[PDB]
RNA sequence: UGGAGAGUUUGAUCCUGGCUCAGGGUGAACGCUGGCGGCGUGCCUAAGACAUGCAAGUCGUGCGGGCCGCGGGGUUUUACUCCGUGGUCAGCGGCGGACGGGUGAGUAACGCGUGGGUGACCUACCCGGAAGAGGGGGACAACCCGGGGAAACUCGGGCUAAUCCCCCAUGUGGACCCGCCCCUUGGGGUGUGUCCAAAGGGCUUUGCCCGCUUCCGGAUGGGCCCGCGUCCCAUCAGCUAGUUGGUGGGGUAAUGGCCCACCAAGGCGACGACGGGUAGCCGGUCUGAGAGGAUGGCCGGCCACAGGGGCACUGAGACACGGGCCCCACUCCUACGGGAGGCAGCAGUUAGGAAUCUUCCGCAAUGGGCGCAAGCCUGACGGAGCGACGCCGCUUGGAGGAAGAAGCCCUUCGGGGUGUAAACUCCUGAACCCGGGACGAAACCCCCGACGAGGGGACUGACGGUACCGGGGUAAUAGCGCCGGCCAACUCCGUGCCAGCAGCCGCGGUAAUACGGAGGGCGCGAGCGUUACCCGGAUUCACUGGGCGUAAAGGGCGUGUAGGCGGCCUGGGGCGUCCCAUGUGAAAGACCACGGCUCAACCGUGGGGGAGCGUGGGAUACGCUCAGGCUAGACG
C-alpha cells in the first residue's frame, strides 16, 4: 500500500509545498529502552491548503520533484506550534555548537 | 521465452537433475521459477523420476518451452498423454 | 582477427542514416506547422499538421520512434497547434483536430 | 594408519587389562600377570597422584585403545553421540559397538578386534550376503554378519568358528554357529557391556 | 541438550588488573615427513603487462552473384547463348552478438537487504484470442570499370535481387486532439476529425508448413519510486546555487532540477549534515551457552566494472569485455604521412609475492544461439591432469612365540628397560603391462497414425578399457611434535650466565627431568609441527553482563538549553505493547527422517522450524496522547 505517515507542517516557505515532521518511536536495537526518531519529508500542496501546526496526513505519491514524493491526503488537527516551536527551538539550538554560539 | 528443462544438482558421476521452468537465459544450474520434478538418470532407486503434471500442464499453458530431453520425460509421466 | 560480425557495425550506419533522415522531417514539418497556426494561418497550418502527424506514425512503424514516442508527438504537435490557433484561427480546414 | 605396534604394552600403561589378542591375553603370559606395571625405565618407580586431567585422559585412552580406532575416528563417533537423542554416554558405546569390524569380533569369527579388522579389510565377512570390506561400516538392527563362502574353508576361520561351539554370545547378538551367520539383534544397552571404563570421564575430557 | 578454567605482582594474604595458555576455524603459507582412493578446492599480491591457440555464431526453406567443376539444350558446324547441378567465397538480408563466462577496481549509495508503490512504464523470441496481407515504385553491396595509400584501408563511376526501402489502398483494430460518461494522479468506455498495417518462402504445391501485419491478453524479464536497516573518525560542525521549490518546455518506455528558460528563496544538519578513512551488499560462513563478535573464498541472488576518461550509434533490450568514435598512458608496424592493439574468457607466459594448477580430453550428457530439418557453433559445461590445500574412507599386517645387540644405552652391579617387540616358525593377501566390463542414452530423426495422443525404429560415450565382477597373488611406507609448571610423558652424559631454550611464569654461573645428544616415555599419525589471521576463554566496552572513598574512574562549583525521566483518580483515542488470521521469508546451507555410492565424505527425496516487514481483525493493564479532577511532589 502506498505508505501513509503523520507529522507536524513545520516548513510552509516553499510554493505548492510544505515540510512535514514525522515522527517514529520504537525500542532500540540493543538496549531496549524506546527512542524517538524522526525524518522531515516535503509534501506536495497545489492548494498552498495547509499551514503550520497543522497535523496532516502524508501519502505515498508518484514524484512530483527530486527530494519530494508525497502529496498532503488530509488535515488531523489545526494549529498547534507546540510541535513547531519544539522543531525550532532545537533548530535554534544548533546555532551554538560550533566556534561561536548563542546563550540558550 | 521461459522453458521447462533440466538443472544439474547431483555430484561428480552422480547426476541428479530438477525438471525445472525458468526463463531461457538463465545460468541452467541458476534460479529458476519453479520446481517441477526431478531426474535421476541412473535410476539409482525406484523412484528416479517424478513430475507435478498439474503444474507441467499449466506452465505449457503459457507458454513454456521444454526442452527436447524435458519433454521426453515429461511424456513419459504422461503430461500429453490424452489417451 | 577479422569478427564477420562487423557487419553489424557496417548495417547500423544505414540504419543510423535512415533514423536520422525520418526525424529531420518530422521535425522540420512540425516546427512548420507551429509555426503557421501561430501566424494564424489555419488551412495549412492544418494541412502540414497532417503531413507530420502520417509522417510520425510511419517513423514509429519500424524502430525509428516506435513505441509512446510517436504518440507523444502527435499529443504535443496537435496540443500546440490548436492552442496556437488561438488568435482567431477557427480550424478551417478541420484536419487532424476533432472539434 | 590404525596404530600398528606393540599392544601388550597399552594394557600395563592403562593399569586394566585390554584385550587386544584376545588368545594369550588369557594365559599366563598376557604380561598383566608378570609386569602390571606401566611400560619403560619408570614402569616400577612410585606413582604420583595424577590429575584431574591425567585421570579423563588415560580413561579415553583406555575406552579408545579398546577399539583400536584412530583418534580421529573416535572423536567423530564421540561428537556424533553428543548430537544424537540420548545419554551421550551410553549412545556412543552403542555406536562403537556397531563397527562391523567390531561385531565380527562379538560374533567371535574372530580371536581379537585387530584380527576381526584384517578379516573385514580381505572381504572374508559378509552382511546381509553382500561383501563389505570397511572396518567401521555400521551395522544395523537386522543385519546378518556372516562369512563368504569362499572363505568359509578357511583353516582360520574353521579353527575359530569351532572353538565357537556351545559358546556363549552377547544378548543383542546371535550366531548359528553351523552356516557362521549372524545378526545384529539391537544396539547394546550400556548394562549389556562391562568394560573397565566410566565412560562419563570421557564426556568430561571432550567438555574441557 | 545449554555455560569447566589455568599460569603470572607478595615473605605470605585478599582484591584490582593486564599479559599468557588450554578449544574451534582459515582459498593458507613455511619446516621435517609422505603410500592408495572418492569428493571438494587452488593469484588472498600488480583492476600490473601480455606471445600463441581457442573462447559467437547460424540460416541456400529470405536474395542475387563471383571463382572452380560436371551434365543437358538452340546450329549443318564454330562462335555465341539457354537450363540443370556440385564445391567454394564473401556479399545483401535475418535472428543471435545485451545471454552464457571473468573480476571486485569503483561505490557508505535506494548499491544492497526487507517490505511495498507504478493512475508514471517497457518487454525480442513463447502462449491464447480477434482481424488481415490489393496495387505500384526505389536504392545499395556483391559484380564490373577507374583513382589514391607503404600498410590499414580508401575515393569515384556503372549494373542488380529480396522477407531491403518507400508510395497508394483496405482499418479488425490502434495512436493523437476536443467533448461526454464511468472511474479516480496518465485507469476504462464513447462520439466526431485526423493518422497508421503487411513478406514472402517451402513443399508429400492446390492444401499443408515455416514466416509476415495490426490489436487485446498471458507468461517471463526489466526500469523507475518509497518506509525501515547497512563500518570508523567530531582532533570533520556547519553544508548547499541546479542548491530547495514553482510555472513552462525539453528528453524518456516512464516519474523526476533528469536537463533548459523564467520566477521564488529556499533545502540539509548534533536523531551527526559537510568532510576524511575504509569497503561491493546479501543468502550465508566461522566462533559463541546465548546475546554477540568476526567474516562474505567456493556455490546461489543482486550491483559494478572490461587499460584510464568521456560519448553516442544500432537495437525489444547496450551506452555494449571478444561493436563504434575522441582524449590519455603504453606495446607494435611505418616508405614518418600514418596505421594496429586491450586475456578482470579457457589454457599459458612474465612481474610482484610466503603462495595458488594443464598452452589437457570431449560436445557423449545438461544448458544456450541459429535452422523446417539434417545439423553447425558453444574453453558454458561434462570429464581427466597437477598440489596431503580440505573432508571422508583405506594400507604398511593377523594369530603364536621373551637373545638380549663391538656399540646405543640404566644400575644399589643383585638387576632394571626397549618387550611379544624382533629380516627367525603358521594365516590372510595392499600392491601387481593377467579374464570380463558399465550405468550415465534416449530423445531430435524416420515410418504407422492426423507432422496430435499413442506406437515401433537406424544413430550417438569424452570420461575408459575407468568403475565394478570373477581369477591368480607378494608380508608389503612411518613419520612429526613434545616430556620444569600451566600440560599426558624422566633418567644418563655433555656443556658450565657459555652454547643455547623460551607462549607466559622462567631455565643455563659444575649434580640442569627446562640447553644439545642418547635410552626411555606421552600425544597424534600420511601426517605432525610453525607462522599469520578470526571467534573463544575475556562479565577484559559488561544488552544479556562491569564499574568510579583509598585499586583506573565524580566534572572545581553552580545556572540552566536541548534531551532523558514523571504523583493520585476518571474518560476518550489505541502510537508504543500484546494476541489471532494471512501474505512474504527462492534455491543452496543448517536441523530431523529415509534413501543412492560396499561405508563415509558426497549426494537424493521428504519433513519441521523461523525473526523482520505487509494486510485484516482484536485487547487496553502499563507507557504515550487528548480531556477532566485531586493535593501527598513543587512553588506561593
Ligand atoms: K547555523
Ligand atoms: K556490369
Ligand atoms: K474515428
Ligand atoms: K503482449
Ligand atoms: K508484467
Ligand atoms: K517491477
Ligand atoms: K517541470
Ligand atoms: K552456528
Ligand atoms: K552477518
Ligand atoms: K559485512
Ligand atoms: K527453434
Ligand atoms: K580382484
Ligand atoms: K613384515
Ligand atoms: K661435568
Ligand atoms: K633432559
Ligand atoms: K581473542
Ligand atoms: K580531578
Ligand atoms: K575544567
Ligand atoms: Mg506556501
Ligand atoms: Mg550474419
Ligand atoms: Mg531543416
Ligand atoms: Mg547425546
Ligand atoms: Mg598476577
Ligand atoms: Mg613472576
Ligand atoms: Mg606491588
Ligand atoms: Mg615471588
Ligand atoms: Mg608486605
Ligand atoms: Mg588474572
Ligand atoms: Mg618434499
Ligand atoms: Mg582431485
Ligand atoms: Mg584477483
Ligand atoms: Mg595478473
Ligand atoms: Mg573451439
Ligand atoms: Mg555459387
Ligand atoms: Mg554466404
Ligand atoms: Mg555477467
Ligand atoms: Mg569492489
Ligand atoms: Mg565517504
Ligand atoms: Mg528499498
Ligand atoms: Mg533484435
Ligand atoms: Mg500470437
Ligand atoms: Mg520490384
Ligand atoms: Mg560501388
Ligand atoms: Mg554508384
Ligand atoms: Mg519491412
Ligand atoms: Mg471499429
Ligand atoms: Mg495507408
Ligand atoms: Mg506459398
Ligand atoms: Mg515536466
Ligand atoms: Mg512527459
Ligand atoms: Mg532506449
Ligand atoms: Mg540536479
Ligand atoms: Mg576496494
Ligand atoms: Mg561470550
Ligand atoms: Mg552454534
Ligand atoms: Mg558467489
Ligand atoms: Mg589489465
Ligand atoms: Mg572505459
Ligand atoms: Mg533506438
Ligand atoms: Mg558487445
Ligand atoms: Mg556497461
Ligand atoms: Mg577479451
Ligand atoms: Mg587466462
Ligand atoms: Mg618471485
Ligand atoms: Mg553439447
Ligand atoms: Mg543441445
Ligand atoms: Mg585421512
Ligand atoms: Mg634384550
Ligand atoms: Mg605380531
Ligand atoms: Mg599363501
Ligand atoms: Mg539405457
Ligand atoms: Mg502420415
Ligand atoms: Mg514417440
Ligand atoms: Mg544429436
Ligand atoms: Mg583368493
Ligand atoms: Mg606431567
Ligand atoms: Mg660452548
Ligand atoms: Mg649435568
Ligand atoms: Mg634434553
Ligand atoms: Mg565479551
Ligand atoms: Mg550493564
Ligand atoms: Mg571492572
Ligand atoms: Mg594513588
Ligand atoms: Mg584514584
Ligand atoms: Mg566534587
Ligand atoms: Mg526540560
Ligand atoms: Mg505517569
Ligand atoms: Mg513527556
Ligand atoms: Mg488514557
Ligand atoms: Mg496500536
Ligand atoms: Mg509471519
Ligand atoms: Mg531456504
Ligand atoms: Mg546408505
Ligand atoms: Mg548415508
Ligand atoms: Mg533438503
Ligand atoms: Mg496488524
Ligand atoms: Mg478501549
Ligand atoms: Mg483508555
Ligand atoms: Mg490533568
Ligand atoms: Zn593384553
Amino acid at each position: 500500500p502506498k505508505k501513509v505517515l503523520t507529522g507536524v507542517v513545520v516548513s510552509d516557505k516553499m510554493q505548492k509545498t510544505v515540510t512535514v515532521l514525522v515522527e517514529r518511536q520504537f525500542p532500540h536495537p540493543l538496549y531496549g529502552k524506546v527512542i524517538k526518531r524522526s525524518k522531515k519529508y516535503l509534501a506536495h500542496d497545489p492548494e498552498e491548503k495547509y499551514k503550520l501546526g497543522d497535523v496532516v496526513e502524508i501519502i505515498e505519491s508518484r514524484p512530483i520533484s527530486k527530494r519530494k514524493r508525497f502529496r498532503v491526503l488530509r488535515l488531523v488537527e489545526s494549529g498547534r506550534m507546540d510541535l513547531v516551536e519544539k522543531y525550532l527551538i532545537r533548530r535554534q539550538n544548533y546555532q551554538s555548537l560550533s566556534k561561536r554560539g548563542g546563550k540558550a | 521465452m521461459v522453458k521447462i528443462r533440466l538443472a544439474r544438482f547431483g555430484s561428480k558421476h552422480n547426476p541428479h537433475y530438477r525438471i525445472v521452468v525458468t526463463d531461457a537465459r538463465r545460468k541452467r544450474d541458476g534460479k529458476y521459477i519453479e520446481k517441477i520434478g526431478y531426474y535421476d538418470p541412473r535410476k539409482t532407486t525406484p523412484d528416479w523420476l517424478k513430475v507435478d503434471v498439474e503444474r507441467a500442464r499449466y506452465w505449457l499453458s503459457v507458454g513454456a518451452q521444454p526442452t527436447d530431453t524435458a519433454r521426453r520425460l515429461l511424456r513419459q509421466a504422461g503430461v500429453f498423454r490424452q489417451e | 582477427r577479422n569478427l564477420s560480425a562487423l557487419k553489424r557495425h557496417r548495417q547500423s550506419l544505414k540504419r543510423r542514416l535512415r533514423n536520422k533522415a525520418k526525424k529531420s522531417a518530422i521535425k522540420t514539418l512540425s516546427k512548420k506547422a507551429v509555426q503557421l497556426a501561430q501566424e494564424g494561418k489555419a488551412e495549412e497550418a492544418l494541412k502540414i499538421m497532417r503531413k507530420a502527424e502520417s509522417l510520425i506514425d510511419k517513423a514509429a512503424k519500424g524502430s525509428t520512434l516506435h513505441k509512446n514516442a510517436a504518440a507523444r508527438r502527435k499529443s504535443r504537435l496537435m496540443r500546440k497547434v490548436r492552442q496556437l490557433l488561438e488568435a482567431a484561427g477557427a480550424p478551417l480546414i478541420g484536419g487532424g483536430l476533432s472539434a | 594408519g590404525r596404530y600398528i605396534g606393540p599392544v601388550c604394552r597399552l594394557c600395563r600403561r592403562e593399569g586394566v587389562k585390554l584385550y587386544l589378542k584376545g588368545e594369550r591375553c588369557y594365559s599366563p603370559k598376557c604380561a598383566m600377570e608378570r609386569r602390571p606395571y606401566p611400560p619403560g625405565q619408570h614402569g616400577q618407580k612410585r606413582a604420583r597422584r595424577p590429575s584431574d586431567y591425567a585421570v579423563r585422559l588415560r580413561e579415553k585412552q583406555k575406552l579408545r585403545r579398546i577399539y583400536g580406532i584412530s583418534e580421529r575416528q573416535f572423536r567423530n563417533l564421540f561428537e556424533e553421540a553428543s548430537k544424537k537423542k540420548g545419554v551421550t554416554g551410553s549412545v556412543f558405546l552403542g555406536l562403537l559397538e556397531s563397527r562391523l569390524d567390531n561385531v565380527v569380533y562379538r560374533l567371535g569369527f574372530a580371536v581379537s578386534r585387530r584380527q576381526a579388522r584384517q578379516l573385514v579389510r580381505h572381504g572374508h565377512i559378509t552382511v546381509n550376503g553382500r561383501r563389505v570390506d570397511l572396518p567401521s561400516y555400521r551395522v544395523r538392527p537386522g543385519d546378518e554378519i556372516a562369512v563368504a563362502e569362499k572363505s568359509r574353508n578357511l583353516e582360520l576361520i574353521r579353527q575359530n568358528l569351532e572353538a565357537m561351539k556351545g559358546r556363549k554370545v552377547g544378548p543383542w547378538l546371535s550366531l548359528d554357529v553351523e552356516g557362521m551367520k549372524g545378526k545384529f539383534l539391537r544396539l547394546p544397552d550400556r548394562e549389556d557391556l562391562a568394560l573397565p571404563v566410566n565412560e562419563q570421564l570421557v564426556i568430561e575430557f571432550y567438555s574441557r
